[PDB]
């Protein structure tokens, strides 16, 4: 809390650019292959399990800015 | 059915082909190609062989797709004789029993599937009906509408009959089951009504709607109540004979089968004896001798482990001959060390990479599909996942390895063998890393970006071995003339390499070095010269693989470190169990990514593997792609 | 852009629909009653009293009003690829006029479905004697077709075989250019197409089973030029084994009739794909397709019912 | 927690900017994606339970910046 | 923590650069190359590998990051 020098100072915005900047990049991965996915579902249930896989891995930025949240401040 | 011999079918390269014609025609062995381009044409089959032939694949074809029906199996083997007339026999009487079975079977299902659905409908219409479609005087017209229908087919209904009908329903649910009842003469337009609202006189299609309301009500009962008894008796028969007769099919079906090929490929000869493989019919006599040994280059159908398994494979493909210089072999040991090295973790990176080893070149049951591994079992392809049972085995070695390099690794955190850091820590060793702190961290970064220039000079040497001995001019000329360059390189790269270390045991050295490069390129004249460009990238890329495969390497050891050890504020003691709220969750994660690490051993050797350091292909170009060489 | 427009003209376009009902009803209508119902709907509107002359009229000018309006669109990516459909049927219609040309039969009786070129431009090709001359006139305003013909017409001048290599040239052009956009779904059903007229084409060759490439039009994906050449060899195993493969109705088939049944059953699946495609082309060209389903039938009926001939003769071509 | 010193300004900006980039990425993911779906819904009724699991994934960035957020104010 | 030295704050900044751009950018990579598939998965679960494939080469970016990252620590 209160002041802090030029360390905390700078942690303290970048936390918040952090999960801001994480769900932007999220985002736009998602548009374009989530705007492909959903044909296949209306075929197959069957795969769904394949789908429900399928989406996942430019999601993981998001979950980096939670722990790197949690480490700033306390040098903040 | 031929002159008496088992047939013998080999492909293969140029080189077995030789190798293979001696193999078989000394003995007495018969009608061998290639020996001469078509005395064959004085072996062509009979018709009447075709026709056996032909009979076969009736018989081979049956014994399929019964086993199929039937809901069993059978898979190739090893060729076997049996008679054409008693494998068709025995196909037979169980292909009549099982399709018969399967049939009704299927009919049962669809009887127990109506009857059910239907039964409540007819049931409410008849209630309702107390009998009308029996009289000729009245004339029923049963119907089902819901309730969304209803005064709009009413006002239909109402439209045209006026008051000189009878609309009654009692409700299925959801809707009501209805009847218009209209008299004799009446029925036209009642019939019309309904179709113009968008309703119509329903009843079961086919023979048994037309039966009295009641009375198919009845059979509703009835039938559903039959067909899964009944189905279950010829559910049973099926089972039963798939399960007795399963062998049997198959052995017929083997039998079969290899007449099927095996007739195919005396045709095939016949007619033109092919080229780089190897025909012939080989004797009963002669049928051993030949076979046993094979060279290892032909494809056939008959009538410590650590560095040797999958270097065993490669073995294979180095027996082919079609070109002048060496076969591409040298790949399962040039692996080896990063592949167990990859794995060069700490404490949840390496260390804990063994329970997966023992699960999978053991049996885990714990799996929803994979029960015992030697069997495959997967949601996945079951077939691919037999092959690789070999390469559990060599994983769990790889695993073993990798747990090893946990040890010298963590010489440069802990441990020691080149540096004195404690044998062993007491609370978390690696606690947090020497590494990440930079001298330790910058020895690593040396590290990696030495290992990709290693692989570039291996393939220069080969290079210069192709051109020279395929005599492949242009690039003989090539992999000598390129490594003119190279000691002025050296030059310029030694006042950033030691910095202060060196710099300065050389200089403007590049400037004589440079002209020594070119020379011979221009030799050939070459009017695409700017093009060693694209050489130079390579080296780069090679680099960066490595660096890659060590720095997400080093990442994954750090994550046990901010995910068991320190991290959180400034780094504090607390963190170990208030990351144990995250503790359990990184280490599957991290197990799920580091299988993308090991792609990268494989990347930076599909650099070198089609840059023509002793290769076949080249974008294809007449050989299997490297793709399928390496797997296992 | 305007393909925003496009699905959505086609959104609206799709509904005037003679339902499969329609064709059930016919089926058991009489050529008045079948006249009478067409005249009910859209095809009732290019229908002027009763006659099948009229119906099929009424057919060519009701698909032209709602799809053959599109090609003077040619703007949009799809447009070109539209473009491309209508040009292969149209590269019949200039086969017609080439032909035509040759055996001193009139331009004036070569019916062209709605062109990319004008009247004139067929008129003057023509016009334009020498078989370059033609062909030279067709690449006026652009047509790479004209090209392609005037590619098989720099060895020869034999109108025949430059029209038959020109089949197989052209739709090799076609392989190119289909794949020179991309909206797949027009070229899927395109590929199946080249399947499918590999097997037509080995049938119609059948027992001949010659040098099978000067008949194997290339682009086969479940087919090669050996399943074709077994066909054409006489063996009919080839869809025995062509069996799994994209096109199921067609197995154990042994008549051409059927065959195109099947066929048009497994191209009109792919068809129907499309009906919410986007810049994918699926939702025009489903629709297109429609036009041309609803149009075999009606024009199948419209004999039937003429003829009075048999609910059963239409039976299996008027369902999919 | 109100006015005071050099630490709270910047954190008091970026928690904003955590939430405003967020919610850019969300809805540029659900523009895309969203679009190709409706027609596949025509045709699969069968899939709504599936429909509500489906366009739910871009949407937790969201739940991500109002942690942060109140952690940050709302809980300092 | 506290007031960061004036050296260790002109590495902090050019920190975040490699590890944001080198993460966004692989997720949009990943995600063009990843929406073109998904007929083939339907297909064929054994050919699955070459959409597959394609994602591998782009991972090396971000890997980069930590890499310059690495010399720095200790001076930031």
């Amino acid at each position: 809390a209160a002041s802090g020098g030029l360390d905390r100072g700078l942690i303290a915005v970048g936390m918040g650019l952090a999960v801001g900047l994480a769900a932007l990049g999220t985002g736009v991965a998602q548009a374009r292959i989530g705007a492909a996915g959903v044909g296949a579902i209306a075929e197959d249930r069957s795969n769904f399990g394949t789908a429900l896989i399928f989406l996942l891995l430019p999601e993981t930025l998001v979950i980096f800015g939670l722990l790197i949240a949690f480490i700033l401040n306390g040098r903040l | 059915m031929i002159a008496p011999m088992e047939k013998l079918v080999l492909a293969g390269p140029k080189g077995r082909a030789k190798e293979l014609l001696q193999s078989l025609q000394q003995a007495g062995v018969v009608h061998l190609e290639t020996l001469r381009p078509e005395a064959l044409s004085a072996y062509q089959l009979s018709p009447e062989e075709r026709a056996e032939l032909r009979r076969w694949e009736a018989v081979s074809a049956g014994a399929e797709h019964t086993l199929s029906l039937l809901g069993l199996e059978a898979e190739p083997a090893r060729p076997f004789p049996e008679g054409l007339e008693a494998a068709e026999k025995a196909l037979s009487p169980i292909q009549a029993h099982a399709e018969g079975l399967t049939r009704q079977k299927q009919e049962l299902e669809e009887e127990l599937a109506l009857a059910q659905a239907y039964l409540e409908p007819l049931e409410r219409l008849a209630a309702l009906a107390h009998g009308l479609d029996k009289s000729p005087f009245l004339r029923v017209i049963p119907f089902l509408l819901t309730e969304k229908e209803l005064p709009l087919v009413e006002e239909a209904l109402r439209k045209a009959l006026e008051d000189r009908y009878l609309l009654a329903h009692e409700a299925y649910a959801g809707g009501v089951a209805a009847l218009v009842v209209v008299h004799r003469k009446e029925v036209d337009q009642a019939k019309a009504a309904l179709s113009r609202a968008g309703v119509a006189e329903l009843r079961l299609p086919g023979a048994l709607g037309e039966l009295p309301l009641s009375e198919a009500a009845r059979r509703l009962k009835e039938r559903a109540e039959a067909a899964p008894r009944e189905l279950s008796e010829v559910r049973q028969h099926l089972a039963k004979l798939a399960r007795e007769s399963a062998s049997t099919l198959q052995s017929l079906w083997t039998r079969a089968q290899d007449e099927v090929a095996r007739l195919k490929a005396l045709e095939e000869l016949a007619s033109g004896r092919f080229g780089f493989a190897l025909l012939g019919y080989v004797p009963v006599k002669a049928k051993p001798k030949v076979e046993e040994a094979l060279a290892r280059h032909k494809e056939s159908v008959v009538y410590n482990p650590p560095w040797a398994k999958p270097f065993e494979l490669l073995v294979s493909f180095l027996n082919t001959p079609k070109y002048g210089t060496f076969d591409p072999t040298p790949v399962v040991p040039v692996f080896f060390p990063f592949w167990f090295g990859m794995i060069v973790g700490d404490i949840g990176y390496a260390l804990l990479f063994y329970l997966v080893g023992r699960w999978l070149s053991g049996y885990v049951k714990r799996n929803e599909p994979l029960v015992i591994d030697l069997f495959a079992l997967k949601l996945k392809p079951q077939v691919i996942g037999k092959l690789v049972h070999i390469l559990n085995w060599m994983v769990f070695w790889t695993v073993v390895w990798g747990v090893i390099y946990g040890e010298f690794f963590g010489t440069f955190l802990e441990h020691l063998g080149v540096f004195g850091t404690p044998e062993h820590p007491g609370l978390i060793p690696i606690l947090i890393h020497r590494i990440d702190t930079a001298k330790t961290a910058n020895l690593l970064i040396l590290l990696s970006v030495a290992f990709g220039v290693v692989l570039v000079f291996f393939g220069l040497a080969l290079r210069a071995y192709l051109g020279l001995k395929h005599r492949h001019m242009a690039h003989f000329w090539e992999g000598v003339g390129y490594l003119g360059g190279l000691v002025g390189v050296l030059a310029l790269a030694a006042s950033y390499l030691g910095n202060l270390q060196a710099g300065w045991l050389q200089g403007l050295m590049y400037l004589g070095f440079g002209v020594f490069l070119l020379a011979v390129l221009m030799s050939r004249i070459w009017l695409m010269i700017p093009e060693i460009f694209t050489q130079a990238g390579h080296i780069l890329s090679h680099i960066r693989i490595y660096a890659v495969g060590a720095a997400g390497g080093i990442l994954a050891g750090l994550l046990t470190d901010v995910g068991f050890a320190l991290a959180e504020r400034l780094g504090l003691l607390g963190v170990l169990l208030g990351l144990l709220v995250a503790g359990v969750l990184h280490l599957l994660i991290l197990l799920l990514t580091t299988l993308g690490h090991m792609l990268q051993p494989i990347r930076l050797l599909w650099v070198e593997f089609f840059t023509k350091f002793g290769f076949y292909e080249e974008n294809g170009r007449p050989y299997r792609p490297f793709k399928s060489v390496r797997e296992a | 852009d305007d393909f925003a427009y496009l699905n959505a003209r086609v959104r609206v376009r799709r509904g005037t629909l003679l339902k499969e009902s329609f064709f059930q009803e016919a089926l058991d209508l009489s050529f008045a009653d079948f006249l009478r119902l067409l005249s009910e709907t859209v095809y009732g509107g290019e229908l002027a009293g009763q006659g099948l002359p009229d119906v099929d009229r009424a057919v060519l000018r009701t698909q032209a009003k709602l799809v053959g309006d599109l090609p003077r669109l040619v703007t949009g990516e799809a447009r070109e690829a539209v473009r491309l459909l209508l040009l292969r049927n149209d590269l019949h219609n200039l086969q017609a006029l080439l032909r035509a040309k040759a055996t001193g039969r009139p331009f004036e009786e070569v019916l062209l479905l709605p062109g990319t070129l004008r009247e004139e431009v067929w008129r003057q090709a023509y016009e334009a004697q020498d078989p370059a001359g033609m062909a030279q006139v067709l690449a006026v305003p652009g047509h790479p077709l004209a090209r392609a013909l005037r590619a098989v017409l720099r060895e020869t001048q034999d109108l025949a075989r430059v029209e038959a290599l020109l089949a197989k040239r052209f739709f090799e052009d076609v392989a190119k250019a289909a794949k020179g956009l991309d909206q797949p779904a027009l070229r899927d059903y395109l590929a199946l197409e080249v399947d499918a007229e590999n097997l037509r084409t080995a049938f119609k060759l059948q027992g001949s089973g010659l040098a099978p490439d000067a008949f194997f039009l290339k682009g086969g994906r479940f087919v090669d030029r050996v399943r074709f050449a077994r066909l054409m060899e006489g063996d009919y195993a080839v869809l025995d084994e062509l069996s799994g493969t994209p096109f199921s109705g067609l197995s154990g088939v042994r008549d051409l009739k059927a065959l195109e049944r099947g066929l048009r059953c497994v191209l009109l699946k792919e068809a129907k794909k499309g009906v919410q495609d986007p810049l994918g082309v699926g939702l025009v060209l489903a629709y297109v397709k429609e036009r041309e389903w609803e149009a075999v039938r009606l024009r199948l009926l419209a004999r039937r019912a003429y003829f009075g001939l048999p609910r059963a003769q239409v039976e299996e071509e008027v369902v999919c």
